[PDB]
Formats: structure tokens, sequence, C-alpha cells
RNA sequence: CCGGCCGGGAACUCAAAGGAGACUGCCAGUGAUAAACUGGAGGAAGGUGGGGAUGACGUCAAGUCAUCAUGGCCCUUACGACCAGGGCUACACACGUGCUACAAUGGCGCAUACAAAGAGAAGCGACCUCGCGAGAGCAAGCGGACCUCAUAAAGUGCGUCGUAGUCCGGAUUGGAGUCUGCAACUCGACUCCAUGAAGUCGGAAUCGCUAGUAAUCGUGGAUCAGAAUGCCACGGUGAAUAC
């Protein structure tokens, strides 16, 4: 009824706020259709290295960004009191609606 | 010129990262360029502060600011005065608005950064390169520090011909990922030339 | 029960269901012919049934996706000499011998700069 | 890079946004099957400067036009002076 | 193989006939990795001998490719500045890697409209010994044998 | 050849042939514009067209129509 | 089997036969054999001389031969005349389109000499 | 509605976090009873399993004052600034890197099976309709394991071509267009119709690669309004050879 997307570059992070957020809903009123890993994106951002010439240089740098599901079936005006005020993780990225 | 960041490889693991901050592509871009803005200002504000890193995080149209200093009630001011001119301009910068947080630097010897720019600071004053660096060292491995490294490059004094002189002493194993090492960066402008110092700092291992 | 072996190899993975009952085989919902059994290897899906006989005693309904022809019937042999699993591991010795157990953990190696494609180097001259 | 080649692209983002986009939309369907009054095109007289592809793409920080990367609006030269100190989030060199 | 010696990667006994030599010999008349299309032409190819010899499959192969086999080769051998062909007695394992190697080299080098037809042709002609291959055996006898003397 | 839905022509040459036709021919005509789509209307009259030091002299004609105007004022001096 | 053009063609399938002329490359040729309706894969065996000359008739539609070189060169004359950049490199010997000079102009240039 | 499609199902495929696992440790041969190697066992993986990241002190006054920074130097109503048009795309030539071929292990038509990895709101763009076509109009879903780009190609089938400068090869050029963009003359990219050069496997000489590699087949991406045979990534099929 209710389903958090989660997104953050830093895993042994995301899953905190996940087992936060989760924790802070089955406690209260509860439910939550257990937290889901989903398709972790990562981009790949290759460059030369070096200031002029030396193709053949280059770092090859990448950007992983990691999602978590969420979904609480149960929405009880409690729970709602618990995702609100009770919350924070500022490199992470909350999705209520879809 | 053949040596990875000691920094950079190490992120993954044992070292931060000073941008927390998620953004996704739209804003990566005005973001980035918001912080090179934050930590330009505030480096020229807080030059005689003997600020050693300046962290960033915005979290949900905000930006927190935090500012590593080995003289907190410097960047503080009167009970509070120099924090407020700073955080406005800074929330000002940014557009979005901002806090501030003054972490102290605990045993400054230790940090990086704040050895270069002693090293830096004084070239500048007109010191013995040698003497400097030597000093720098000693105070390191006094405190602890398992080795530390300086050096030094280019018209080091005057010479005409361009030398670099480093000085390690102790351990610096900058192939072990786990070592925690303290990678900075400073250069000296000088009146015969621009001199660049890099001291590694190693202070464990996990 | 439905007696179960995984199985994959090289982007490819397949489900080797097994039940004792004839010689048909399904894949992908198809006879072993409608999906490849006539191309190369039709004979290394049967395979792992050469010791150990079947001609028409046990029954196999199975899936696979990823990589192609070839790497869908590696993934899926594998599958079947894994469901013979179930079947003791008596027969799990000469499965040894023949191969058929191992994972072929032989990967597409990646294209690294510099080169024009993992291995192959851009050819060049002194002068 | 030169502040007068900065500046040009400047006014070039500036102007980008006073006429075209805006003002200048008015041949998107000033040009479709709507038949003619040939007016229509003409008006194309506006600051030149004024459209968009006229802007070029430059490091945000040394202005050079070259090697320059949409995520980070950085030259490749800047984007790795940063990586290698954080600076940019979840940036880090890769393997695979 | 400056230290590291090694053994030999074994193929998978040919999808037909149950041969590991037939796998080798697809494998050398390969090209671009077209396996699927590799026996193809080689099955066609022992299938116009199969009949036009009779003789069977198995065996016309073993005769034909019998021919073709060489006993000994020259290898070259910088010494005192000079180049010095020294003959080698060499081993069975080779002694028809090389017989296939030829055998399908001398059929790409033919006038016949297609690849069967080709290779075809030439186990034929090599049955009877009297083929391009054959000759590259002649030969290499001729090249050894003269440096006789070296051994 | 490009344009597909309405020919092109910059507004100061144009302007520039009107300013030549009711009026009559004056001397050569400058423009730099080597853009411009050559039309029926300017057929008789001379334009100077830029090609880098100068402006070449080139008498528009019956069949010079659906051309450029840069395409008869060469850029490159190759002897 | 003559058609169109002093050209006289045939002896394998048709499709393919009639490219021979200098105005059809395949598509006005299956266009032909269609707008004319014979079957595409035949000789000109069976082929009766009754068919050939409605082919006859459905090429004299377009410019091809002798009338499509003339057309083609006044086309090329045209240009030069001009005195257009097209045609002053016409000419001159060179590729029209823009093609790079400073090295692989070749054939539009002629094998190479001194 | 024979569509995982609806109920459900928590098994499996996968998804991404955390785990165990491989140590020459086990038998044995070799070797000084050592290190090691070799073979065998079990095992998904045996001998740093496969690949990547990581590049010591230093050598070349090696490259970069044009990424940036900067000592000194010089211009300053000009060595600075603004605008149009041109030029970096020139063309007797030479060299380097590549792409496309010379063809039946192929070309062609029709049918048809099986990937991986990325991409996206000033975006990806379905569907429908129009156009031979490139494209166009209208318009849905999609910030995206959902939606879109997007029908992988080699392959396998039938059939045709029958060794010919050819139904091989596509340069070159003519003609008519399409899209981007104030603007496609110089010089954009694609398309339809014609056009159909050289080229029948390349002297001396010379390069790559030791395994899912070489060889071949398609796929995406950064830059980017538009402009890839380059570059960076992806999987398909899949060798030969080392005394
Ligand atoms: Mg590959
Ligand atoms: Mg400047
Ligand atoms: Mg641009
Ligand atoms: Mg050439
Ligand atoms: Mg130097
Ligand atoms: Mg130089
Ligand atoms: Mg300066
Ligand atoms: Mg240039
Ligand atoms: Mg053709
Ligand atoms: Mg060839």
């Amino acid at each position: 009824r209710i389903r958090i997307r989660l997104k953050a570059f830093d895993h042994r992070l995301i899953d905190q706020a996940t087992a936060e957020i989760v924790e802070t809903a089955k406690r209260t009123g509860a439910q939550v259709r257990g937290p889901i890993p989903l398709p972790t994106r990562k981009e790949r951002f290759t460059v030369l290295i070096s200031p002029h010439v030396n193709k053949d240089a280059r770092d090859q740098y990448e950007i992983r960004t990691h999602l978590r599901l969420v979904d609480i079936v149960e929405p009880t005006e409690k729970t709602v009191d618990a995702l609100m005020r009770l919350d924070l993780a500022a490199g992470v990225d909350v999705q209520i609606s879809l | 010129g053949q040596k990875v960041h000691p920094n950079g490889i190490r992120l993954g693991i044992v070292k931060p990262w000073n941008s927390t901050w998620f953004a996704n592509t739209k804003e990566f871009a005005d973001n980035l360029d918001s912080d090179f803005k934050v930590r330009q200002y505030l480096t020229k504000e807080l030059a005689k502060a003997s600020v050693s890193r300046i962290v960033i995080e915005r979290p949900a149209k905000s930006i927190r600011v935090t500012i590593h200093t080995a003289r907190p009630g410097i960047v503080i001011g009167k009970k509070g005065e120099d924090v407020e001119k700073l955080r406005k301009v800074v929330a000002d910068i940014a557009g979005v608005p901002a806090q501030i947080n003054i972490a102290e630097v605990r045993k400054p010897e230790l940090d990086a950064k704040l050895v270069a720019d002693s090293i830096t600071s004084q070239l500048e004053r007109r010191v013995m390169f040698r003497r400097a660096m030597k000093r720098a060292v000693q105070n390191a491995m006094r405190l602890g520090a398992k080795g530390i490294k300086v050096e030094v490059s280019g018209r080091l004094g005057g010479a005409e011909i361009a030398r670099t002189e480093w000085y390690r002493e102790g351990r610096v194993p900058l192939h072990t990922l786990r070592a925690d090492i303290d990678y900075n960066t400073s250069e000296a402008h000088t009146t015969y030339g621009v001199i660049g110092v890099k001291v590694w700092i190693f202070k464990g291992e996990i | 029960n439905q007696y179960y072996g995984t199985g994959r190899r090289k982007s490819s993975a397949a489900r080797v269901f097994i039940k004792p009952g004839n010689g048909k085989i399904v894949i992908n919902q198809r006879s072993l012919e409608q999906y490849f059994g006539r191309e190369t290897a039709r004979m290394v899906v049967r395979q792992p049934l050469e010791l150990v006989d079947m001609v028409e005693k046990l029954d196999l309904y199975i899936t696979v996706k990823g990589g192609g022809i070839s790497g869908q019937a590696g993934a899926i042999r594998h599958g079947i000499t894994r469901a013979l699993m179930e079947y003791d591991e008596s027969l799990r010795s000469e499965l040894r011998k023949a191969g058929f157990v191992t994972r072929d953990a032989r990967q597409v190696e990646r294209k690294k700069v510099g080169l024009r494609k993992a291995r192959r180097r851009p050819q060049f001259s002194k002068r | 890079a030169k502040q007068s080649m900065k500046a040009r692209e400047v006014k070039r983002v500036a102007l980008a946004d006073k006429y075209f986009a805006k003002r200048a939309e008015l041949k998107a369907i000033i040009s479709d099957v709507n038949a003619r009054w040939n007016a229509v095109l003409k008006l194309q007289t506006l600051p030149r400067d004024s459209s968009p592809s006229r802007q070029r793409n430059r490091c945000r920080q040394t202005g050079r036009p070259h090697g320059f990367l949409r995520k980070f609006g950085l030259s490749r030269i800047k984007v790795r002076e940063a990586a290698m100190r954080g600076e940019i989030p979840g940036l880090k060199k890769a393997s695979w | 193989p400056r230290r590291r010696v090694i053994g030999q990667r074994k193929i998978l006994p040919d999808p037909k006939f149950g041969s590991e030599l037939l796998a080798k010999f697809v494998n050398i008349l390969m090209v671009d990795g077209k396996k699927s299309t590799a026996e193809s032409i080689v099955y066609s190819a022992l299938e116009t001998l199969a009949q036009r010899s009779g003789k069977s499959e198995l065996e016309a192969f073993e005769v034909a490719l019998e021919n073709v086999r060489p006993t000994v080769e020259v290898k070259s051998r910088r010494v005192g500045g000079s180049t010095y062909q020294v003959p080698v007695e060499v081993r069975p394992v080779r002694r028809n890697a090389l017989a296939m190697r030829w055998i399908v080299e001398a059929a790409r080098k033919r006038g016949d409209k297609s690849m069967a037809l080709r290779l075809a042709n030439e186990l034929s002609d090599a049955a009877e010994n009297k083929g391009t291959a054959v000759k590259k055996r002649e030969d290499v006898h001729r090249m050894a044998e003269a440096n006789k003397a070296f051994a | 050849r490009s344009l597909k839905k309405g020919p092109f022509i910059d507004l100061h040459l144009l302007k520039k042939v009107e300013k030549a036709v009711e009026s009559g021919d004056k001397k050569p005509l400058r423009t730099w514009s080597r853009r411009s789509t050559i039309f029926p209307n300017m057929i008789g009259l001379t334009i100077a067209v830029h090609n880098g030091r100068q402006h070449v002299p080139v008498f528009v004609t019956d069949e010079m129509v659906g051309h450029k105007l840069g395409e008869f004022a060469p850029t490159r001096t190759y002897r | 089997a003559r058609i169109a053009g002093i050209n006289i063609p045939d002896h394998k399938h048709a499709v393919i036969a009639l490219t021979s002329i200098y105005g059809v490359g395949k598509t006005r040729s299956k266009a032909i054999l269609a707008a004319a309706g014979i079957a595409e894969d035949v000789k000109i065996s069976e082929l009766s001389e009754g068919q050939i000359d409605t082919l006859r008739d459905e090429v004299a539609k377009f410019v091809v031969e002798g009338d499509l070189r003339r057309e083609i060169s006044m086309s090329i004359k045209r240009l030069m005349d001009l005195g257009c950049y097209r045609g002053l490199r016409h000419r001159r010997g060179l590729p029209v389109r823009g093609q790079r000079t400073k090295t692989n102009a070749r054939t539009r240039k002629g094998p190479r000499k001194p």
C-alpha cells in the first residue's frame, strides 16, 4: 500500500536505512514485504589520465548505485508516524509514492 | 610520474570521502560546482585557521558543511560570530540553506594537509627547506605515526636547476590497501618559483 | 517429488527438472529439436545419459536463458548430471570422469583500454 | 582559459533562453503542416548567440572545451583532480 | 616454452564418428570460428570420398592420410653465423598434425567449385598419392636427406 | 540536398535585391551571405560574393537558381 | 534477344539479365518484370518473343542507354558551364563531394605518378 | 481470452548484502630427510584457479607554460576585445594507423533459434497512420528489473547463383530527396533511382595473439543540436601451436 524506493552510492549504509525503515515499521504497526535488493546500476566514466597526449593511459572510474524496495502493506497511522519523525541518513534517497 | 594517488585508491576501504551526498545527474552537475565554490570561499577565509579538510553533505534540500580545523575557536569567533558570517554566505552560495560543523583536529602533526601547509607557509616565510622537512617528520614519529615522508620540489632554496629531495622515516606501504595513509598536498608560491609538497603519514592497518 | 538440478555455463543458465517417465525432453516449452536439436550439439544435451541409462526411462522438462546456442546446451548438460543428484551419488562418479559435473568457468574476458579486444594489440611500427 | 572566451560562453547561455526556447519556439509549429504567409521563417534575425547549439560546453572550473563530462561538468583533468580526494560522491577507481 | 613446459589440450571426439582425430581436422579446416559450418563441409567431402571410393569412411581417410604423413623433417639452426638445416626424425602426434594441415591447405589452393569438392579431390589424389599435399611430403623428405650429412 | 521545406536566404541580401529591382541595378552588389539560395528575382544582377580576401562578381543566370552564392566564389587559391 | 539498347543480353535468369541495360539496376528490373507480369528467375528459353517485346515497351519508359549517357553528361557539362564548385572540380579532375585530397583521392584522380 | 495472465505460490532463475570455500594440505613419484616441482585424489574451482586494480629507488633537462597553476620575459588604443566571411577539410606526393574487399567456408531471397552490457525528461519514444525509403504526423508508457531505444548478427533451413571482374566488390559520379541546426556552397548524416573504378589474395619487408585467447559476428556508450571505419565497453560462435 506504500513502498519506499531507496538509493545511495554506499552499500554498507543503504541497507542500514533499509533495516531501520523496515524495523521502524514491524515494531510499530508493521507488515512490510521485506526489503528487496534490486539491480544496482553502475555508471562507468573512463577518461584520459595525462594532461596532454598518451591516449593509452586513462583512469577507469565507476559509480555504483544501489536500490532497496521496502513495500509496507498495512498502513497503520502509527507506522505513518514511524516512517516520519524516525528517519534521516543524509546520503540516502527516499521515494514514497511509486 | 607513476604512482597512484594514495588517498584515491583507498576510498573503498579505510579512507572516507569528503562529499557523501547523493544526486541524480540532472543536479550532480550544479552540485559538484556548488561544492567547489564552498571549499573555495571557505579556504580563502579560514586561511590562517589551520583548516585541514572540509567535508560537504547535502541532505534533502539542505547543505551541511563540516570543517576539520586545528584552531576551532578561530573558526568560531566570539561566542559564535564568525560561524555565522560564514554559514550565512555558505548557504548563500549553495542557494539552499546551511548549518555548519566545526570538527576539532586532534594532533595536527598527524594531518597530512596540515603538515604540507606548514612546510608551505614556512618556505614562504623563507626558511631552510631541509630543516622544515626534518622538523615536520619528527613531530609525527614523536606523536605516534608508524611512518611518514615529505618531499618538496624544484628551485628548492633558489637553484636555477630544480630538485625534489624527499625524506622517509619509518614505514610507508603505499601498496598495502589496509594501510591507513593520510596523503595530501600543498604548493608554496615563492619569489623564485613554485615548490610543491607531498606528505604521507602512515598510521596503521585494518 | 520434482528432483532438480540447476546447471549453467557462460552467460546462460538452465534449470533441469527430473521425473522418471519416458524419453521425452522439454526445454523452454520445446522439443529437443524445435529449440536446437538439429544444430551443433543436440547430441550433447542427451550426452549426460551415457553410462547412465534412459532411452525412455526418465523425464526432463527444463528451461534456460542467457548466452547462446552452445552455452544453453552446456548449461542444460550441467543441470542434467546435477539432477542425477537424487538418484544417489554412486552414478555421480563416472559423471566426474565424464567431466559433465564441472562448471566450465571460462568467461568472456574484458576489453581493456590500450588494446583492441582483451588480448588483440594495436599493430605498431617503430618508424 | 582566456576570460573573454569564457564570457562569450556566458552571454551565449544568457541569450539562449531569452529568445530561443522561449520566443524561438515560434518556428517549431510556425513550421509544421499548417498551410503560406512566408514571414514564417524570415524571423531568424535574432542575436545569433541566441541559439543553444551555439553553446560549446566548457570545463566548469577551467573552461577547457575538450574532454568534458555532463555528469560532472568538468574536464577529465579536473574530474580526476577531485575524484582522488573523494570530492565526487560514490566515484572511485574501479575494476571488473 | 622458455621454462613453462606444457601438455596438450584435448578436444571433443567429433560429433558424428567419435574421433578426436577428425575433431582436429574440422578445427584445422574451420575458419572465423564456424564449427557450425565446419564439419558440414568435412562430412560432405568425406561423403563424396565415401562412395566415390566405396572403401567406406574411416578407412578411406586413414589411407589417403597415410600418404601425406612425413617421417623426417629439417629444423633451422643458427650457429656459427650460418643457419644449418638440421634433420630430425619427427614424432607421430605431429606426423599427421601436418598431414592434415597440408591436406586442408592443399584443397583451398584448388580449382573445384566448392570446399566439399576441393577437399574431396585432395583426399582422393592422396589416396593414390599424386596430389599437391603428397608432393609436400615428397619435397620435405627431399629437403632432409640432402642434409643427410648433418645428423 | 538539404533544406527540404522552405529554401533559405538572408534578409539583408534579399532586400538588397529589391534595392535594385524596382530601383534599377547599381554597381556590383555586396553580400557576405554565401549561404543564400539564389532566386529567380536575382537573374541579370551581379552579386559580389565574399570568399575570404574580397568579393567575386557573379552574374546570376537562368540556372544558377537552386545553387548558393558561395558556389561561385572559390575560397582556396590553388595554382 | 535485343531490347531497348544496342544491347543484346539474355541467357540466364531475367531480373539479372535486365541489369545489363544502362539505366536499370535491380529495382527498375524487378519493377519491370512485375509491370509486364513475367516470371523473374526464368531464362529466355521458353520466353517467347511475344513476351520480350512487352518488356521492350516497359523499358522504353525510362531514359536508359545512349540517351541516359548523353542526358547524364549534359548534366555534368551544365555544371562546368556554370563555373560553380561542383564543376570547377569536374574540370580539374578531383572529387566533387568534399572527400579529402591530402590522400586517397585516387579513384577520381587516376593512378599516382611523379 | 492459452499471454505468468489471475489467484496465488516462496521452490527455482535472477536480483545484492552477508557468509563458507583452495592451504601444496591429502596420497604418492621426483629432488639432499629441505625448498620446490610432477602426477594422482576429492572438489564448482589445484598449485599465485580466471581477469582487473596496484607500476619501488630511479633512466631519458622524455611530454605538458594550450587543462590549470606559476618565476622570469614581452604586447597593452595592441601580442587585448567585438562582428561577418573564409581557413584548420587545400593536393605532384611519401609514411603510419585503421575500415571494405577480391568472393562459393560466398552472394542473394524468403522462413527462422539463441546474448550480454548500457542508455534515457531540453530525454528514450512506443502504438496508429502516411511515405518504396530515410523520415513524418498524431500519441502512450517511462526518471524507469515495469516504459522506450530494441527486430542481435554470425547460425539453421529451403531455394537460387556455378568460378565469370561474376547475381563477387562496392569506389566514383549523375539525378531526387530526408533530418539536425539562424545556417548543410565551401564541409554534415542518412535515404530512394540510376551509376558499378581499383581489387582474382598482395615484392622487399613487417605486426598481433599461448584459451573462451586468436579469428570471426553482431550490441551499447562517452563526446554530441547534428556529425564514428576512431575510442571505450558487451556478449555470440570458437580454433591452431609450443620440441
Ligand atoms: Mg568476443
Ligand atoms: Mg587565464
Ligand atoms: Mg557543439
Ligand atoms: Mg594509400
Ligand atoms: Mg626535460
Ligand atoms: Mg617539445
Ligand atoms: Mg599567470
Ligand atoms: Mg583543428
Ligand atoms: Mg552485389
Ligand atoms: Mg580473403
